[PDB]
């Protein structure tokens, strides 16, 4: 019956994504709007800033991509689907998408800030994290996926770099540019060479099942402080991920080890996530046991860190990154590529 | 140990993504 009521949630869930899916909000703010503070990251394309909602006052993070570059590197569909994806999800875990628009040069999507920083950024400085403080983390995921899933979407870059933590420490997912919605079976190469699938790696045709080796990594990265393979060059972690050999830190738990096992197996149909049983696999798995799965949806559960921070426009939690002017050119760039944006 | 050889390994900062 707690199974039915989770049924019942994800139907109307997809209801009122399809109806975004269909009709993509455009075009619902300007660049003059905003003030732009400080760079939080970058990616190949552009930048996420911290900026100020002129005439509410509120802070918002904007990433801003520069369309000839994503052109240059055939980026186009995945940059689509970031904000097509964005724009229609909802999620506790989601980070939530305010505004999006563009001008002749770039795109823009305006974005809640959220302050407490990168996981990354407490995972490095910090070292690793303790089993209870990792299952925190990892069930937030957990439902998140069984989120996204259901809607038939994977999200394909699940990495601490990509986890943000919120003012009541818990998580929001960020950076969707390589989420996609696809039915059956897809092929791009595409993540980040530590959390990719085997069968990324080996041009295979892949599906969801991607998401949940990818947890497994993020599990083992927060409790170990490293992740399961790692190396100098991609070539040899690619090696490393298709050999099917992973060795635990004595300090693990043997409830985690057991989970690893089976979220970072290599053959698909042994998968964790992969099974007739789905995500029930793992949610009652017995490293999850003293999870209360609804209470953290719900977030009553009390997070074991809560990142300190000085008042709103805050970026103590966050790296400084050298700035750049944003110019905006006097003629349309690539139009008829981004005209849907 | 495996610690020390991630932190003197030369991925300990932010990964970029490989795409097609
Ligand atoms: C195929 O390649 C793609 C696809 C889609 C894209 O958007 C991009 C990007 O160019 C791009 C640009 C900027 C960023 C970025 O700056 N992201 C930051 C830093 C990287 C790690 N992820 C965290 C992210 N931070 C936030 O999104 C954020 C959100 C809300 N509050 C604070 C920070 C990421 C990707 C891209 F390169």
């Amino acid at each position: 019956s707690e199974q039915e009521s989770v049924k019942e949630f994800l139907a109307k869930a997809k209801e009122d994504f399809l109806k975004k899916w269909e009709n993509p909000a455009q075009n619902t703010a300007h660049l003059d709007q905003f003030e732009r503070i400080k760079t939080l990251g970058t990616g190949s394309f552009g930048r996420v800033m911290l900026v100020k909602h002129m005439e509410t006052g509120n802070h918002y993070a904007m990433k801003i991509l520069d369309k000839q570059k994503v052109v240059k590197l055939k980026q186009i569909e995945h940059t689509l689907n970031e904000k097509r994806i964005l724009q229609a999800v909802n999620f506790p875990f989601l980070v939530k998408l305010e505004f999006s628009f563009k001008d002749n040069s770039n795109l823009y999507m305006v974005m809640e800030y959220v302050p407490g920083g990168e996981m990354f950024s407490h995972l490095r400085r910090i070292g690793r994290f303790s089993e209870p403080h990792a299952r925190f983390y990892a069930a937030q995921i957990v439902l998140t996926f069984e989120y996204l899933h259901s809607l038939d979407l994977i999200y394909r870059d699940l990495k601490p770099e990509n986890l943000l933590i919120d003012q009541q420490g818990y998580i929001q997912v960020t950076d969707f540019g390589f989420a996609k919605r696809v039915k059956g079976r897809t092929w791009t190469l595409c993540g980040t060479p530590e959390y990719l699938a085997p069968e990324i790696i080996l041009s295979k045709g892949y599906n969801k099942a991607v998401d949940w080796w990818a947890l497994g990594v993020l599990i083992y990265e927060m409790a170990a402080g490293y992740p399961p393979f790692f190396a100098d060059q991609p070539i040899q972690i690619y090696e490393k991920i298709v050999s099917g050999k992973v060795r635990f830190p004595s300090h693990f738990s043997s409830d985690l080890k057991d989970l690893l096992r089976n979220l970072l197996q290599v053959d698909l149909t042994k998968r964790f996530g992969n099974l007739k049983n789905g995500v029930n696999d793992i949610k009652n798995h017995k490293w999850f046991a003293t999870t209360d799965w609804i209470a953290i949806y719900q977030r009553k559960v009390e997070a074991p860190f809560i990142p300190k921070f000085k008042g709103p426009g805050d970026t103590s939690n966050f790296d400084d990154y050298e700035e750049e002017e944003i110019r905006v050119s006097i003629n349309e760039k690539c139009g008829k590529e981004f005209s849907e944006f | 140990t495996t610690y020390a050889d991630f932190i003197a390994s030369g991925r300990t900062g932010r990964r970029n993504a490989i795409h097609d």
